[PDB]
Order: structure tokens, then sequence, then C-alpha cells
């Protein structure tokens, strides 16, 4: 009885995974826009806050290579409500 | 290894885990996989003496990704001036920053 | 390198210093021993999880399961030195003067 | 014959526990490479898609891969359907 | 947020109950080591439920069986050479 | 309102801890031709109130050679533990659906040994020292059978997520696949389990152990719309187990220590290993490995 | 702010270590160590180390440290000592607090001290990534690979454990 | 050390799909079947280019076709959509198990109204080829120049000149 | 110990050491050291006398401390580079941290106080294992990381070890203490050349190894534990003292007796590195080892000593041990100076 039921669950799981696969690319585009939107907002704020500094021109590439480093969580949100950081950073870990 | 017995018989004893860009289970990537791939590929067949100086920016960028040191201080001085600027009312955060 | 990362590092240093000088008790000496591996287990755990080293998560549990072989042998030596001399006091370990 | 039958009788009389555990472990470690289902077990394990099936650049002569998830080309999961 | 909140209130009611309670009015060590050695072996064979869904399951079965065979050998050895029998 | 849900659990469990004692004495009573508490209130309904407020009015004498700090925090942990493992139970929908609930249950329930160990040490008496030593070795001996049984049980479940247990059982009670383990598990639960506290600490362990055994081996059907079906089934199953738990309390001479260790390490541990070996290959044997997700 | 979860658990970990590193009573040292072991789980759990964290609670807390309580109870020195018995214990306790006070206050003020390493560091919440683990728990898949990619680490780990059994009985045998 | 190029806010304006997760998952199976080419080519950009900034127009197309996929099911049997996803949303795991009749009340339109077929098990998981205009990236990792390998030893072995040459030891 | 138990115990000690020499992963290295410690203790605790318990406790505490101190150094390397290979470490703090941890397990620097005592309490036969086989694995790791070693720290470790090795041995009478102090002095000799050349370290390893079994197992055959007890050996076994004296002479390093070969090549290699004060000092204080070497040689074969009446009894009976590998160890440790160009074989 467990043999038959367990395989049924595996057929259920792959169907659930099939839904996730068929529906993943939209979030990839959505997460793509979100982080780039959040980065552009951060740089736009940077172009408003920091002028008096001697030489801290906006948008310096910390990494020498001209690749796209995945944005680390700090400078992603960074200048936001402390609730936003707490929900974004821990979030999933604390949601229980 | 002092005695590369695994090299002779050609069986993997501890090379599966020695670096983070190996055949990870279910292809879950390391955080600095892209930078490590460049550093390893730059420093191959070159030797420790030559590669330590030649492939330097690869190691430094990969170290920065691995440690998150220099760009973290970029953020540290971002908040440093911010607290030193908005406190005396020189500028106010825009609505999206407020939430 | 974040504040917490070296909060473990000093904890290891304090644990190392506690083991590096004995006050009067071998059990207390042993307590600093696996205390050092606790930070060692702890410190490794942040590194692997932070770096997404998907295959290195092996290392922490085997770091603990092998530090136990030290501990298990550890007290089992003390039980020997505390049944001939009776007391776990470490100043009674000077019988090897010559 | 005489020794073994007496020995199992010697074992199973005073103690049934160890002979039970030895037996249960005996089947549990022999039977793995007997049934034609461990091949089935690894096949459904490989079937379960966790990461995305990233597409390949089409440039001709790969009839194996399909151009649509509805196409007959590529792997068929129907073996598990009756499994 | 939620986890330690449940822990915090749990001990707090434990605290208030006890507070009003006291304000209103070689063998033993031997197996303890064997348990320790056994318990560390338990942790090694704990991740099995996820390991049952690997793609290299053929090498899993031999390896996962190897622990239980080897763990049982430690028990079998400990039993035979007096040892595990309750010492005096 | 999530805080209200905690009190909607801790207190009734605390009352549940309070109120099955009259069940115990009257079951144990009526078993031996006796009646049990029936003179204080109707059928002893008020007997628990008859003892509790008396206990809190009794002065808590403290031994002269007792470390007060340990003597008061050992019950603190004992009650804190006894009311903490009730939180991840998949009762309808658990308060906390920890993805590693089984591990959390084991780590925090194995922590109860500290309370009894500290109580014997803090009391500082010849009786208390051995009694703590006997109790702890009996306890620390029996997680290895506990852990293996639960580990080997969960191979056919899918993960350590306690909520997944309901989906696994659904069709049949999980005992029918591991009944050799059920007797293996149930017996081990018997032995693993200030003074006013110590009633509460071990006692919630008694019910929760049977609540834990209830979900593990004798599951129910959780209808997504109506949850009362699982509530009644869960309560009824954990009541039958607890009655059995006291059914055997007054039905056998109590174990002696040398047999107590001999029973596990020579007749329980080796058989537990074999069943674990049986239940690690059988999902592979029949290609019935379960889904974790 | 619950943002204090950043340092609160880590600094409690330090004072937990100073508790037993200062050599209190072996029972008390166990108390200090399990407390540090208890809060140490929080840092791992807040990082996603559910399985690794709970194992510390299992073998380190409910295992290793319990057998220490067994040995210490067996020793039962005729006069157990307390955290006040020796002023050196208190002297180290105040000392250990002072170094962590110096580090924390230096951390909170200048953020650029140079003890041993470069130090630096804001609240820890930064170092996390912005990726997702999909449907597979990254930790669980890591340790499940023990039987898949680590079929050599297991042999040496298992063999030593059995050898761990033989040595233990060999030196406690008593002849 | 270099401009961190970031597209402006104006280009970052899509007709964002305003639907919940449950409704997304309820129609996800038919979504993948009838709208594979937008998603298939977009994520090929995401994996070949390996740069979010390099893949924006394809990000426009996937959402646009999602809206184009979410319009007919409004026009034809919007009500059967409501009942299906209002029962899917109840499940805490979005369990497809306790949604069968409502699932049947969904796909029978698209079977005859829109001419769609519910994908079978392991169909959307099939790896597929894609015909895209996009050229193959010259170096997705932005690799710089490579160091010259040390020269390989050439010429056959010869006897050591004058033997050991270790102090007075001649041969 | 049941011989099957003891044989498997030795077997995993060798396996633990062998694993160290063949493991690229840093973690596997710590495992090999962990297994080596895990089974070294029971071998010391074979006689089961209080001195053995004292020695095992000292050995375990210092080795376990260095083992996890070693583990800390690896993590820092991981913390700063994310690597696990043994090629060249990437953090100066970790360089010193592991150099301290590795060195303590060899007992050369101030981290050497265990070595004289741990060999003293334990039996002679197990002493041979401690001072010969337990000294390859830490040396094996050090050779692998010799590129990144810090010369200033490492050579300070060498100077102190040779200085303490000679000075300590001058004042000891228990010949077990003599061997350990001589071993420490030899350890400083080999340990000085890792930054310059690992090959010369290896040659110093084999020559020092063969020499120790030659001296130790000859001491086993004579069945002596003190200088006075060694004195009587001339009456019973005059031959044993004859080779034992020539081994002591070689142990000092007097040509053409091999054993001068490592000291000679060590001086030559450092001289090529423009280090010339350093070779002179160690060479000059190497004579300190010779003094107690001659002193032991004096009262064993060179001058007969007052024997005992009961010694006549020992003459009648004969040794039962087959003294395996003893003869070829003496010759290989006393006459191989002309065969020095075999240095190329090690490279
Ligand atoms: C380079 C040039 C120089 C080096 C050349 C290479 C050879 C080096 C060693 C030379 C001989 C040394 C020796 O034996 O001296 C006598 C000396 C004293 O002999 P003894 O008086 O008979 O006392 C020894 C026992 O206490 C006696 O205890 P027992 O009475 O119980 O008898 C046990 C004994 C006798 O044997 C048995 O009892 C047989 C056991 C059979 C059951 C097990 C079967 C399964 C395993 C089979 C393995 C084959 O077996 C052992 O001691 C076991 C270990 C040795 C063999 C197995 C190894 C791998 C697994 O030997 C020892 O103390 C042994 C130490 C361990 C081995 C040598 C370590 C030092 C050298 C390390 C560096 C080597 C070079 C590295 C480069
Ligand atoms: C294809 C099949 C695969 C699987 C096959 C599995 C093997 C076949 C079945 C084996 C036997 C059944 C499983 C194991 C049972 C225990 C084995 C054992 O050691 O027994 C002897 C053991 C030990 O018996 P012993 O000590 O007299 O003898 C043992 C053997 N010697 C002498 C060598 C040591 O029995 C006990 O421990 C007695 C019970 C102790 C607890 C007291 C209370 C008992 C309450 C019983 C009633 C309630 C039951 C509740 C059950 C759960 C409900 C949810
Ligand atoms: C001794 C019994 C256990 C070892 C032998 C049986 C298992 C072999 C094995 O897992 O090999 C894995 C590998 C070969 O791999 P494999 O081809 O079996 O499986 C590969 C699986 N993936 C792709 C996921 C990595 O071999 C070894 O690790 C050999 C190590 C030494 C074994 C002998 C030690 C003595
Ligand atoms: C399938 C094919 C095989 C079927 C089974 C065949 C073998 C049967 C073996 C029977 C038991 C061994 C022999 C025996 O009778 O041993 C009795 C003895 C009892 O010891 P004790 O209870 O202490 O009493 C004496 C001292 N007073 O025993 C002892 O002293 C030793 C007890 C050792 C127990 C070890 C348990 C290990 C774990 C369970 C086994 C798991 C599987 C192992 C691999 C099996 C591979 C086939
Ligand atoms: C580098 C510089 C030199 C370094 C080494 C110096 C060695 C000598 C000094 C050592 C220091 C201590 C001082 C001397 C102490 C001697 C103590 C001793 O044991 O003396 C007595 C001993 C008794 O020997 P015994 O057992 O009687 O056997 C005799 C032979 N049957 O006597 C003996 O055991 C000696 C026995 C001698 C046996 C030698 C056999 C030689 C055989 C040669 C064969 C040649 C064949 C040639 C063939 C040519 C054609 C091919």
């Amino acid at each position: 009885s467990m043999m038959k039921w367990n395989r049924e669950r595996r057929r259920l799981q792959i169907e659930d995974f099939e839904a996730r696969i068929a529906l993943m690319p939209l979030f990839q585009a959505e997460k793509d826009r979100r982080v780039l939107q959040m980065l552009r907002e951060n740089l736009e704020e940077e172009a408003i806050i920091m002028k008096d500094v001697p030489d801290w021109k906006v948008g310096e590439s910390v990494f020498h290579t001209t690749r796209w480093v995945t944005p680390m969580m700090g400078e992603l949100y960074g200048l936001r409500t402390n609730e936003e950081i707490l929900s974004a950073t821990y979030g999933f870990i604390w949601y229980t | 290894p002092f005695f590369d017995v695994q090299k002779r018989l050609g069986l993997d004893l501890d090379r599966w885990m020695t670096i983070q860009s190996a055949e990870q289970p279910h292809k879950i990537p390391g955080r600095c996989h892209a930078f490590e791939k460049e550093w390893i590929e730059c420093a191959h067949g070159i030797g420790g003496i030559r590669a330590e100086k030649e492939c330097k920016i690869e190691f430094d960028d990969f170290v920065e990704c691995l440690l998150r040191q220099k760009t973290m201080k970029r953020l540290s001085a971002i908040k440093r001036q911010r607290d030193k600027l908005i406190k005396e009312g020189k500028y106010t955060p825009p609505p999206h920053h407020l939430g | 390198m974040p504040l917490v990362y070296m909060n473990i590092i000093m904890a290891f240093a304090i644990a190392l210093a506690g083991l590096l000088m004995y006050r009067s008790h071998l059990m207390s000496s042993l307590l600093c021993l696996e205390g050092m591996m606790l930070s060692l287990f702890i410190m490794s755990t942040l590194i692997i999880l932070n770096t997404h080293f998907t295959l290195a998560n092996m290392m922490p549990i085997i770091l603990l399961v092998f530090a136990a072989c030290e501990a298990a042998l550890g007290l089992s030596l003390l039980v020997m030195v505390s049944n001939t001399y009776g007391t776990d006091y470490v100043q009674n370990l000077n019988l090897l003067q010559c | 014959a005489g020794r073994i039958a007496s020995f199992l009788k010697n074992a199973w009389a005073k103690e049934p526990v160890l002979v039970a555990s030895f037996a249960i472990g005996g089947l549990a470690i022999i039977l793995p490479s007997l049934s034609p289902y461990t091949n089935y077990a690894i096949r459904i394990n490989r079937a379960t898609p966790y990461n995305y099936p990233v597409p390949l650049r089409d440039d001709g002569n790969m009839p194996d891969v399909p151009s649509h998830p509805q196409d007959p080309q590529g792997p068929s999961l129907e073996w598990l359907k009756n499994l | 947020m939620n986890i330690m909140l449940t822990l915090l209130t749990n001990v707090t009611l434990a605290s208030l109950l006890v507070l009003i309670a006291f304000w209103l009015p070689m063998k033993f060590f031997l197996v303890a080591i064997t348990f320790l050695l056994f318990d560390l072996e338990i942790a090694l064979l704990l991740p099995l439920p996820w390991a049952s869904q690997t793609n290299n399951l053929k090498t899993m079965l031999t390896m996962a069986l190897f622990l239980l065979i080897l763990l049982a050998a430690s028990l079998a050895y400990e039993w035979t050479q007096k040892g595990l029998e309750w010492a005096e | 309102m999530f805080m209200i849900n905690i009190l909607s659990l801790i207190i009734p469990i605390l009352l549940a801890v309070a109120f099955l004692t009259l069940v115990e004495r009257k079951v144990l009573g009526y078993m031996q031709l006796r009646k049990g508490p029936n003179v204080v209130g109707p059928y002893g309904l008020l007997q628990p109130i008859a003892d509790a407020l008396k206990l809190v009015t009794k002065e808590p004498l403290r031994p002269g050679t007792s470390s007060i700090s340990m003597f008061i925090i050992a019950p603190i942990l004992g009650l804190s533990l006894a009311l903490t493992m009730w939180v991840p139970l998949p009762m309808p929908y658990p308060l906390i659906n920890m993805n590693l609930g089984v591990l959390f249950m084991l780590a925090m329930s194995s922590l109860a040994v500290y309370s009894i160990l500290w109580s014997g040490w803090a009391s500082n008496s010849k009786y208390a020292l051995i009694g703590a030593l006997r109790a702890v070795a009996q306890t620390i001996s029996y997680e290895v059978t506990l852990a293996i049984i639960l580990l080997s049980v969960l191979l056919m479940n899918g993960s350590y997520t306690l909520s997944t247990l309901i989906t696994t059982q659904e069709h049949i009670w999980m005992i029918f696949t591991s009944w050799p383990l059920a007797m293996m598990w149930f017996i081990s639960t018997l032995a693993e389990t200030p003074f006013a506290m110590f009633f509460m600490a071990e006692y919630a362990n008694i019910i929760m152990m049977n609540a834990f055994t209830a979900i593990l081996f004798l599951g129910a059907s959780h209808d997504p719309h109506t949850p009362e079906l699982y509530t009644i089934n869960f309560v009824l199953k954990t009541l039958a187990l607890t009655i059995t738990f006291l059914w055997i309390r007054a039905s056998y001479p109590r174990f002696r220590y040398d047999q107590l260790m001999h029973l596990l390490w020579k007749s329980f541990l080796p058989l537990t290993l074999a069943l674990c070996m049986w239940h690690i290959s059988l999902p592979i044997m029949t290609a019935s490995i379960p889904p974790q997700s | 702010m619950t943002m204090y979860i950043a340092f609160i658990l880590s600094t409690i970990f330090v004072i937990g270590f100073v508790g037993f590193s200062s050599k209190p009573s072996p029972i008390y040292g166990g108390l200090g160590l399990i407390v540090s072991g208890g809060v140490g789980c929080g840092i791992v759990l807040n990082f996603g180390g559910s399985f690794l964290g709970l194992m510390v609670f299992l073998i380190y807390l409910g295992g290793m440290l319990v057998v220490f309580g067994y040995t210490t109870a067996m020793a039962t020195e005729m006069y157990p000592e307390v955290w006040v018995s020796n002023k050196t214990v208190f002297g180290a306790f105040v000392s250990g607090l002072m170094m962590e006070f110096c580090m924390v206050y230096y951390a909170l003020k200048e953020e650029e001290v140079e003890i041993i390493f470069k130090f630096n560091g804001l609240g820890d919440w930064v170092i996390y990534d912005t990726g997702d683990s999909g449907f597979f728990s990254e930790e669980a898949m890591g340790i499940a690979a023990l039987y898949s990619y680590g079929t050599w680490l297991v042999i040496v780990t298992g063999w030593s454990l059995l050898i761990g059994v033989v040595v233990i009985m060999e030196i406690t045998r008593g002849n | 050390p270099g401009i961190v190029e970031l597209p402006t806010l104006e280009d970052l304006k899509v007709q964002e799909v305003k639907v919940s997760s449950s409704v997304l998952k309820a129609a996800a199976h038919h979504y993948g079947a009838q709208c594979d080419k937008p998603n298939k080519e977009f994520m090929l950009c995401r994996w070949e280019e390996k740069d979010p900034r390099r893949c924006l127009e394809e990000g426009k197309l996937v959402n646009q076709c999602a809206l184009d996929f979410f319009r007919q099911i409004k026009r034809h049997c919007a009500e059967p959509f409501t009942e299906y996803w209002t029962c899917i949303d109840y499940s805490g795991l979005q369990l497809f198990r306790h949604c069968r009749k409502q699932q049947a009340k969904f796909d029978e339109c698209v079977l005859d109204k829109l001419g769609w077929v519910r994908p079978d098990l392991g169909e959307l998981s099939k790896v597929t080829k894609v015909k895209t205009d996009r050229p193959l990236p010259e170096n997705p990792y932005h690799s710089r120049a490579r160091p010259e390998p040390n020269p390989e030893a050439e010429g056959d072995l010869k006897p050591a000149k004058h033997g050991s040459r270790l102090f007075f030891w001649t041969m | 110990m049941n011989p099957i138990i003891y044989t498997t115990l030795i077997m995993t000690v060798m396996s633990g050491t062998m694993l160290v020499m063949i493991s690229s992963h840093w973690l596997l290295i710590w495992i090999g050291f962990e297994m080596n410690l895990l089974a070294m203790i029971p071998v010391l605790m074979k006689n089961f006398n209080p001195r053995a318990t004292e020695a095992a406790t000292k050995y375990f505490l210092t080795q376990a401390t260095a083992s996890m101190m070693l583990m800390m150094a690896i993590i820092i390397n991981l913390l700063y580079s994310g690597q696990w290979t043994i090629t060249k470490m990437f953090n100066p703090v970790a360089m010193t941290m592991m150099t301290m941890a590795l060195a303590m397990k060899l007992g050369l620097s101030p981290f050497h106080f265990w070595v004289p005592e741990v060999t003293q309490g334990i039996s002679l036969q197990a002493g041979l294992l401690l001072l010969t086989w337990q000294k390859l694995a830490p040396l094996s790791v050090l050779c692998q990381i010799s590129q990144s070693i810090n010369p200033n720290l490492m050579l300070t470790m060498a100077m102190l070890s040779i200085l303490i090795g000679g000075w300590g041995g001058l004042n000891q009478t228990q010949l077990r203490k003599i061997m350990a102090y001589s071993s420490i002095a030899h350890m400083g000799w080999m340990t000085a050349v890792l930054p310059y050349n690992t090959t010369m370290t290896i040659l110093n390893l084999l020559i020092y190894i063969t020499m120790t079994l030659a001296m130790f197992m000859l001491l086993i055959h004579s069945s002596a534990t003190t200088t006075l007890s060694l004195s009587h050996t001339w009456n019973k076994m005059p031959v044993i003292t004859s080779l034992m004296m020539v081994t002591l002479l070689s142990m000092g390093g007097l040509p053409p007796l091999s054993g001068f070969m490592p000291k000679w090549m060590i001086i030559q290699e450092m001289t090529k590195n423009e280090s010339i004060i350093m070779p002179t000092l160690m060479a000059m204080t190497a004579l300190l080892n010779l003094y107690f070497y001659m002193r032991l040689a004096y009262s064993s074969s060179l001058t007969m000593f007052p024997s005992t009446n009961n010694m006549k009894m020992k003459w009648q009976f004969e040794h039962t041990k087959q003294m395996k590998l003893l003869p070829t160890m003496i010759v290989l440790s006393t006459l191989v100076l002309p065969m020095t160009p075999a240095l190329s074989s090690l490279n």
C-alpha cells in the first residue's frame, strides 16, 4: 500500500515541479527588473547625496572585471526602512 | 599531496570538494563560482610562483567576492555620510526609500 | 569581515587561552577543549553557508564527529588518572619529574 | 547439515533476537541487487526536475531535442505513468 | 521573531509558576562513552531521508549500508570482549 | 493574535497535564477493584484543584547543602522543555511548521536529561546522586533506539517535516508497514520519561510522547475544509495510547537496571539496526522512495 | 529593533565562552558551555543552518555535554567550588567582559579597528546573497551528498569511529 | 574602477501582470504549453548572456505574452477560472491533489474553445531547442587575455655531464 | 593487548599517517592527524603503569590542542581564499597559526616540553614508534607548504630546538631522556632547511629515522633503561655495546660515519642561500649533542664498569627476540656516506 501511494506522491511532486518550471521564467524576468530597479534607484540617490566627497564619483566598479556580479544583499536595499531589510534578509528563515 | 597516489590510479578521493566550482549536487552554484572559474582557469599550467603575481586581479576580485570586504566599506561609507547628512536636515530620503 | 565573524574568532581565542592555562581541574581543561571545536564548528558553518559552498556542508558534521573521538578518548584518559590518583587535580600529574 | 541445523536450532532456541536481526539485515543487504526496481528507483529520481531545463541553441541536426514541450521528441515519462 | 517569542513566553510562564511556588508560602562511565560514540554515529546516518533522492543512489545503498554494518560491528565487538555487558 | 494562540495551547496543555492525573488514579484505581478519587467533587472532577492549590500553599523546603541557583533553574528548563515540544505538533495545522520538526523534537526532548542531572547534583544527597546517575544513563542509553526508530521510520515518510506525516499515512496507518518498529518505539518511550513542577514536566512528556506516537504511526485524514475531523481523531488516538501507557504502569514489575541496559544494548539495539537496514533499502527495493518536497 | 539579532546572539556566545573558559566548577563550566552552544544554534539558524544547528543541539548539547555531566558527577569532589570560590574566576569574568566591551564599542564607534585581521564590519545582515534555493534546501542537499559525492570521507570517518570503540575499551580495560 | 552601467527607469516599465500566485499556478500548466517561445528565448538569453542588463527586451516579451495569454481565458470561461483558483488558493501547499473537478472545469474550454491540451507529466520539463536572432556571446564571462604557459621541455635526455658533480664524487 | 587488536591499532596509525601524505584536501589532513592521535594513545597505554598514564595524558593534551589549533588555521585560510588545497596559503596569520600547530606536534620549539617526558613514561618499544613514525606526517605537510613558510619564524624555531636539544641532553641520565633531547636537536637540524630545500629535509628524515631505530632497537636488545643499566651490557653482550658505540659516534656526525651526511648537506644548502652565520651556529652547538653521546659511549663499551654477581646467570641463557631489521639498520646508518649522490633519488 505504501509502495503504490509513494509513487503517486512522486507523480504528484513532478507535476507540482512541472508547474514551477513552466512558471519560473516570469519571476526570473520579474526579479531581473526588481533588482535592476532597486540598483538604479540606489545610484540615483547616490547622485543626489554624495557630492562634497573629494573623489567618490558615482557607480564605481568595485570588481575589476566588467562582468555582472550578482548584487549582494547589502547595497541592494541598503537605504530602506529597517523593516524592509529585516523582512528581505531573514524573512523566509523567520517565517514559521 | 606529498604522494599523489590518487593521480596515479586516477580515482577521486578528495578532489570532489576541494574547490567550490566542482560538480555540486543538483548543480546548485557557489556564490563566487564565476570568479573562481576565472581564477582557476587563469592560473593553470603556470606554477605557484608565476601565477600568484600574474593572475592577481582574478584572485583579488575573487577574494572580494569571497570575503565581501571592499564593496562592504563602500556601503559603510554610504551610511556614514547619510547619518552625518540627514541628521542636520541637509537632505530627505525619497518616498521609495521610506517605504 | 562582519562583526559576528570575529565574535566567534575571539571566542576561539578565549577558549584557546582557557585551555592554554590550567587553573586546577582537568575536566574544566577538557571543557575548553571541545569549546574550541564548538567555535570551530560554528565558524566553519557561517563560512560555508555564506559562500553557498554547496558541497562543503559535509565538513561541519565531520568536524564534530571527529572532535568527539578526541573527547571520548579525552575523559577516558581522565577517568584513568582520576582512579589511580583519585582526584582530577592536574597538579598530581608531576610524578614524571625524572 | 548436522552442524548447521543444530547451530540454528542452538541459536533460535535460547535467543530469537540476534538471529532475527541477523536475518533481517541479511535480506536487507542481499536483496538490493536482485529486484528489477532499483533501476526504476533511480529512473524516477532522475525524472524529478529540480532545476530548469535550460534550452539549447538550435542550429540544425538535433532531432533528439524538441521545439515544443508538446512535441513527441525527447524523453517520455509514460514509463512511470503505469509504474 | 515567532520562534523565540514562543520560547520566551514558555519559560516566562515557567518562571511565574516557580516564582509563586517558592515565594507565596567505571561501568556507568563506560557505556556513557559507548553511547557517545554511538550517538556520533547516529548523526552520520541522519541525513538519509534526503540522500534517498540522489541520482547516484547505487553508491548510496552500499555506503549507507556500510555505516549500519560497521556500526553494528562496533556493537558486536563491544559485546564479545566483555565490555558492553554491564561491568562491575 | 498569534500570542493568544500560544496561551490557547500552553494553558490547556497545562490543564491537560493537570487533568489526566485523575484519569490515572481512577484508571489505576478501577483496575485494582478500587474506585479512585470520587468523593471530592463529582467523580473527582475537582480533585486536581484539591491538590494543586494545596501544593502551592505548602512551603518549598530547600536542602541546606543545595545550590539554589541550579535548584531553581532545573525546574525552569524542565517546564520550559515540557511545554515547548508541544509547539511543532502537526495537530490540524501546527503552530510552527518547522521543516526539521522531527530533529527539533529530538534535540529539545533529549535536553530533559539536564534537569534530572542538575536536580540530583543540586540536591547533594547520596540518594539524589545515584538516582540522577541511574536516571540519566537510562535516559542517555535510549535516544540511540529513539533516533534510529524515528530515522528508519521516516525513510518511507519523505522528510523530517512533521506536517508531511499526514500525507504519508493517509491511506493506511503507518504501523502496518513498521509494526515491529512500533513496539520497538513504544517501549522505548516508556523508559525515557520544584517537586511541584516535576509533576508537570515529565507528565506533558507522557502525553506528548503519545501524541508524537499518534501522528507517527496511527495517522488520520485531514480534510482541507473541515479540520475538526483530524482534531477528534488525533485526540482519540492519543487518549487510547495514554490509557495503554497507564495500562502497563500497573501491569508489570518495574525493570531493574542491569536488565534495563541489557534489554536495550543486547536485545533492542541490534534488532533496531536490522529494521533500519530493512527500511532503508525497501523504498529503494520497490522504487517507492518518497518525495521530500 | 529585531535587527539586534545581528550581534545579540554573537556577543552572548562570547560571554558564554568566557563563562567556562575562566575555569568555573565543571558543572558550571558545562552550564556556561551549553548556554553558548544553545545561542550558537541561533546564529546558524539565522543563517539557514537548520539541520547543522539542530545537530549541535543533538550531539553537542544532548550528547557530548551530557557525558561531561556524567563524568563530573562521578568525580564529585568532596567540596564543590562555586563561581565565587576563587576571585580569579571573577577576575577573568570581568576581564573577558572588558575585551568584548572594547571590541563591541570600538566596532560601534569607528568600525575600522585593526586587531589581528582588518576587522571592519557593519550588521551581519549584509553578507547574505539575493539568490533563491528553488525547491531544494541548499543545506539538506549538501549533507545528503555524503552518500553520493563523499564515499571516501565516510570510510575514514567510519573506520576511525570503530577504531574509536577499540581504543576506548582498550585503555579503560584496566588489565 | 569602471562605470556600473544601469538602464534608466524609463526602459524599466512593463505591463506587470497583476495576478496572485494561486491563479498563476492554476493556469501554469497551460501557460507553459501555449507560451513557451517567449519564455524559452528569454531564459536562453539569461543563461547565454549571463547578464540581467543584456536581457531586457526579452523580459518585455515574456510579460507581454503572459498578458496575451491572460486575456482569452477572461473572454471565454472567466468563471470556471475563478472556481478553480479559489479552491487552489485554499491549500497551504497549493496541493493539486484536492483540486480535480475544478481542474476538469478549467481545461474543457481550452480543449474546445481555445484548442489547448493539458501537458502530460514530464512535458514542460523537456529540454528544448530555440530559434533566436541573438548572436552567440563572444565571451559571456568577459574573459581577459590569458597568461602564456611555461615552455615545454624539448630535446631527448642525455647523460649528466661529468656525472654527479656533487663535490669530489665523479661518477 | 590482543595481538590482532594491537596489529590493527598499529595499522591505522600508519594509515592515519599515510592518509596525511596522500591527501590534497586540508580537511583530510586534519583527519589523518586525528586518526593518528586516536590510536597513538592506546599504544602508549599498553604497559598500564602510572608513568604511561602520565605520558599519554601529556601527549594527548598537547597533540589535541595543536590538532584543533591546526583546524583553526585551515578555516582562516578558507575565510580569506575559499580554498581547500595544499599549494600555498593565502593569509599571513594562518601561516604562523598552522606553523605553530604543526611544529608543536613535532616538539622542537618551546612547544617541546612533552617530548622528553612522554617518551620517558611510556615503554621503550612504543618509544620507537613515537620518535620515528609519528614524525613523518607533520613533516610531510610542512614540506608541501614550504613555499609560503615564514623564514623569520621558522628559523627561530630551528635555533631554539637545536640549542635546547643539546643543552637538555647534557643534564639527563635516563637514556630515554637522552634520546628525546637528541631527537629534538635532530628535529631542529632538519626543520631549518624547509624554506630553502625540501629535498634535504627528506634526506635528513631517512638518516635520522634509520639512526633512531638503530639506537632504539639496539637498546631493546640490551634491555636497558638507564646509563648504569646500560653499563652492565658489556659483560653479557660485548658485541651489542660495540655496534652501539659506533652508532653513537655516527649520531654525533663524525665522518666517515654516515650521519654527518645530513649535517654536511644542510650546511652546504644554506650556504648557497647566502645564509652563513646560521649554519655555523647550529654546527657549533651540534658538538653539544656529541658530549652526552660520548658520555653514553664512554660507560658502555669504551670502559668496562662494575658488573653484578647475578650477571653470570644471564650468560647461560640466550636472547629469544629475532631482532628483525637490526643488522641492516646499523650498516645503513653507519657506512652510507660514500653513497651521498643518491640525493637525486629523493627529488
Ligand atoms: C519481511 C518482514 C521484515 C520484518 C521482520 C521483523 C522481525 C520479525 C518480528 C520480530 C519481533 C517483533 C518486533 C520486535 C519486538 C521486540 C523484540 C524483542 O527484543 O523482544 C524481546 C524483549 C526482551 O525479552 P527478554 O529479555 O525476555 O529476552 C530477550 C532475549 N535474550 C534473553 C537473549 C536477552 O522483550 C521485552 O523487552 C519485553 C517488553 C519490555 C517492555 C515492557 C512493556 C511491554 C508492553 C507490551 C504491550 C504493549 C505493546 C505496544 C506496541 C506498540 C503499540 C503502538
Ligand atoms: C670508521 C672507523 C671505525 C669505526 C668502527 C670501530 C669498531 C671498533 C671499535 C668499537 C668501539 C668500542 C670498542 C671496542 C669494543 C669491542 C667489544 C666486543 O664485543 O669485543 C669482543 C667481541 C667478541 O666477539 P666474538 O663473539 O668472540 O666473535 C669473534 C669472531 N668469531 O669482538 C667482536 O665481536 C669482534 C668480532 C670481529 C669479527 C669481524 C669479522 C670480519 C670478517 C672479514 C672477512 C673478510 C673476507 C675477505 C675476503 C677476500 C676475498 C674476496
